[PDB]
């Protein structure tokens, strides 16, 4: 399913640069590009809604700290 | 700053917990932590880093509400 | 600039993902290029030097064995250390 | 093999050394084991990575990456800090 992208121009000049050494495609290029992205962002923004999920059972009830000295657990 | 803990992050100390001298070791690598964050708070929350020995964990906080410390 | 790319399935992850952290897929997809060929950069750079690295040693022929430096390294915050030899 | 490192990956081990002082408290025992793990895992089985490839090693807050060659003295050249 293609989608067009308004490249940097510059960049692009870098993408195709190396697209020579590997000798490879300037299209599986990005195309990998936006794989090792999402692979990332899609972990990092898992672990971001666990930490968020926290703040939620937090923000509704109670809890203890100070130090080594809980409270209202 | 109150330096408070919550439930999820108090769950992921008993996970740690469990897992040959550890059970003096990666507590004093807290409190450390613990106390340098009754101080320096670092600085869209930033959960810290946590360093001792084979591995380290991660510490994410927010009083400074600490919520989740996970493996990493 | 203005050229396209196509993808399979991943796309539907990038339009989720363009969604939760409420970002537009055409800039992500942007980021993600640059983020590569920064990095990618970087590992054809270590490359050469490590390609150059050779070229140097097949020339000078000089070298030093494992054994030297699991010899020295053994040594590493012992205080009394160690340094590293050059045989030929 | 031989196990033999290069001119450069001696002086990446330096500048590595002079480091960890200003890195980790005791790391500087951690780093060193996980080498000569990976140096005497080189004397025997020989493989990995990415004709030469590349090999990581592993420890503590994060990790290193060697690369080497080889058909009789696995060459060791460069380690730089990924």
């Amino acid at each position: 399913k293609p989608v067009s992208v308004k490249l940097d121009a510059d960049i692009k000049a870098r993408v195709e640069h190396l697209a020579e050494t590997r000798k490879r495609s300037s299209h599986w290029m990005m195309r990998e590009a936006i794989r090792e992205y999402v692979e990332r962002e899609e972990k990092r923004e898992a672990l971001q809604q666990e930490a968020l999920r926290a703040w939620e059972e937090h923000q509704t009830s109670g809890l203890h700290v100070t130090g080594d000295e809980v409270v209202s657990w | 700053p109150q330096i408070v803990f919550t439930a999820t992050a108090l769950r992921d100390l008993e996970r740690l917990r469990e897992f040959p001298p550890a059970a003096q070791r990666a507590a004093s690598a807290i409190i450390n932590t613990i106390r340098k964050l009754e101080s320096y708070p670092d600085i869209s929350f930033r959960e810290l880093l946590i360093d001792f020995g084979d591995t380290g964990y991660l510490a994410m906080y927010q009083l400074t509400v600490l919520c989740i410390r996970h493996q990493k």
